[PDB]
């Protein structure tokens, strides 16, 4: 219960404000078409998993 | 099988080696449209200065310019009448799709 | 006599290295013109043409 | 007038994937495609290897 | 059942004074990757350099 509370508090006080990070803009010809269909010009260098 | 490969991008090394094996054994014809390339046209005396293994053709990144070389064998003088017969056979894998 | 092949390439002397152009492979090429942003462009990129 | 926000660049989620591999079937060695597509597809490919 | 094709502006207009180019520019643009605006700026700075 204490853990759910600290999660809730840590979310209630998540005063983060995203600024644009390092971001690639790959030349389109280098990307396999399946990736090109997904990508929209730029993307963060720190693409996460998905 | 006239297999057309529009894009090699996700293709596994296993599958690529296997497709090449099918080209050699089942006599597949595998057109590969992904590749962009330049073509120096060699003359028989200058030989083939550069080389391209099938592995590299199946695994080179898209958007890189491949530099293939193609011999014009037209200026190859006839063999001496007394040269020993060739028991073997010269072969070839890479061809252009276009002039 | 004995000329294997005659070609009609672009004049490398005119489109010099001063223009950033290479012509060793038959096509014109120019580096760092059309490039990815945030990463180094790969070598021998087709976009160079 | 206020220090209301902590500015940050590459935000981390509350959730995240976790994955236990079967060591017998996993090649610990990294997978990779072309540099272009490994830049994107990459970490996803390695997580769900 | 159609046939897509480029059609030069000169074939439509009769006034030559306002027609500077041809099909060839469109064909060249068809050769180009789609460019993000920063890539366009990069190209312009390159040519300038």
């Amino acid at each position: 219960v204490s853990g759910l509370l600290m999660v809730l508090f840590k979310v209630m006080t998540d005063n983060r404000l995203v600024i644009v990070g390092e971001t690639t803009t790959p030349m389109s010809n280098t990307l396999s078409t399946v990736v090109n269909n997904v990508l929209r010009t730029t993307y963060h260098n720190n693409v996460g998993v998905n | 099988v006239h297999m057309t490969i529009n894009e090699r991008a996700g293709m596994s090394k296993l599958v690529a080696d296997n497709i090449i094996a099918s080209v050699i054994k089942s006599n597949w014809v595998v057109d590969i449209l992904d590749i962009e390339y330049t073509a120096e046209v060699m003359t028989p005396s200058e030989g083939y200065t550069q080389h391209v293994d099938a592995e590299s053709i199946m695994t080179a990144p898209k958007g890189k310019l491949f530099h293939l070389q193609f011999m014009d064998g037209l200026l190859r003088p006839e063999p001496s009448a007394f040269d020993p017969p060739a028991s073997g056979e010269d072969m070839r894998l890479i061809y252009p799709l276009q002039p | 006599y004995g000329a294997a092949v005659v070609n009609i390439d672009l004049n490398r002397d005119f489109f010099d290295t001063a223009t950033g152009i290479d012509l060793t492979k038959g096509i014109p090429l120019v580096q760092d013109l059309l490039v990815p942003i945030g990463v180094t462009a790969g070598a021998e990129q087709s976009a160079e043409y | 007038l206020s220090d209301d926000f902590k500015q940050i660049s590459d935000p981390k989620g509350y959730l995240t994937y976790s994955v236990k591999y079967e060591d017998q079937f996993t090649k610990k060695d990294k997978l990779r495609a072309s540099e272009a597509d490994d830049r994107i597809v990459g970490p996803t490919v390695n997580l769900f290897k | 059942r159609y046939h897509e094709s480029v059609l030069e502006i000169a074939d439509i207009f009769d006034q030559a004074d306002f027609i500077q180019t041809s099909d060839a520019v469109r064909q060249l643009r068809a050769l180009m990757p789609t460019l993000s605006t920063s890539q366009i700026r990069h190209a312009i700075e390159r040519i300038a350099q």
